[PDB]
């Protein structure tokens, strides 16, 4: 059964919780190969791990820039909380370490791409294309908030196609273990719920609200509310108003009113059902919850893969050099990692 | 169209989180 399970989860979670792995690598036993994205405190690169031959892709953070830019606790959360969570559609996380300017976080790599480039590339997905990414988040919602945990960043480009066609979600960076309310302004503008916009207390309903976001942008081409500068998103975003491509079934658009709900007391996820609201819509009566869960499923389409350590499916960033300084730089921040 | 204004806005690129 589902209580059963999330038993279990729990347990699982709560013990690596309680006592995270640590310097489970270091540095000179990969061979840094290629970045295959980038974001505010460094790159994520394709590297050979040469004692197994697998390829892995390491998160590279700079511990100043962590700390200039105060974001010391969210780069410990994440840390603390990959280490520790198991579930088919979250990024294994397989080796973590430090030195004396960075943190890193070694992670299965996942080769299909991110979700946004090609979604970009397409247009738009089909309803039962995005139904089938939407089901995964779901189901991975209903795991992580089992455990008090917020997500907090869902957006195409968190999210990566794997060699099945299915959903790993990367980038716990905004992750948090939090029983009450929470307060930080976080996120991508797009993706905000409008609560944390007007700086009310939040809990893990703006995580469904993004889903309603990333379905309505998987399925349109478009997000439900964008403008070229942030503060004219959040206008549009706290309004109360969204409209609806014609193509949209009438389905899709009511599970969408529900999701991207202003009224947290509406908004489906958030209900005393909390996610069978969600999972018992009729926009997912096609949908086999368990055989998703399972990987049963044929995916809508599985990414083009011309070999081991193949980076096709990413863009191209310029490189950098990879400099580590003689002396230790904010090691008493850093301890726990 | 909505799409043809998505397309000519500063945002089709990847969007950075902010903090
Ligand atoms: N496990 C992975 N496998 C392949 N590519 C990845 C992986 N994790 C991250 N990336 C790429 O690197 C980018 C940045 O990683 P992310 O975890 O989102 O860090 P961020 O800088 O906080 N944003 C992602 O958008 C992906 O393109
Ligand atoms: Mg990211
Ligand atoms: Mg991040």
């Amino acid at each position: 059964s589902v209580k059963e399970f999330l038993a279990k989860a729990k347990e699982d979670f709560l013990k690596k919780w309680e006592t995270p792995s640590q310097n489970t690598a270091q540095l000179d036993q990969f061979d840094r190969i290629k970045t295959l994205g980038t974001g505010s405190f460094g790159r994520v690169m394709l590297v050979k791990h040469k004692e197994s031959g697998n390829h892995y892709a390491m998160k590279i953070l700079d511990k100043q820039k962590v700390v200039k830019l105060k974001q010391i606790e969210h780069t410990l959360n994440e840390k603390r909380i990959l280490q520790a969570v198991n579930f088919p559609f979250l990024v294994k996380l397989e080796f973590s370490f430090k030195d004396n300017s960075n943190l890193y976080m070694v992670m299965e790599y996942v080769a299909g791409g991110e979700m946004f480039s090609h979604l970009r590339r397409i247009g738009r997905f089909s309803e039962p294309h995005a139904r089938f990414y939407a089901a995964q988040i779901v189901l991975t919602f209903e795991y992580l908030h089992s455990l008090d945990l917020i997500y907090r960043d869902l957006k195409p480009e968190n999210l990566l196609i794997d060699q099945q066609g299915y959903i790993q979600v990367t980038d716990f960076g905004f992750a948090k273990r939090v029983k009450g309310r929470t307060w930080t302004l976080c996120g991508t503008p797009e993706y905000l719920a409008p609560e944390i916009i007007l700086s009310k207390g939040y809990n893990k309903a703006v995580d469904w609200w993004a889903l309603g976001v990333l379905i309505y942008e998987m399925a349109a081409g478009y997000p439900p509310f964008f403008a070229d500068q942030p503060i004219q998103i959040y206008e549009k975003i706290v309004s109360g108003k969204v409209r609806f491509p014609s193509h949209f079934s009438s389905d899709l658009k009511d599970l969408l009113r529900n999701l991207l709900q202003v009224d947290l007391t509406k908004r489906f996820g958030n209900l005393k059902n909390g996610v069978n609201d969600i999972k018992n819509h009729k926009w997912f009566a096609t949908t086999d919850w368990i055989a998703i869960y399972q990987r049963k499923v044929e995916a809508p389409f599985i990414p083009k893969f011309k070999g081991p350590g193949d980076t096709s499916n990413f863009d191209d960033y310029e490189e950098e050099e990879i400099r580590v300084s003689i002396n230790e730089k904010c090691g008493k921040e850093f301890t726990e990692f | 169209t909505t799409y043809a204004d998505f397309i000519a806005s500063g945002r089709t690129g990847r969007r950075a989180s902010i903090h």
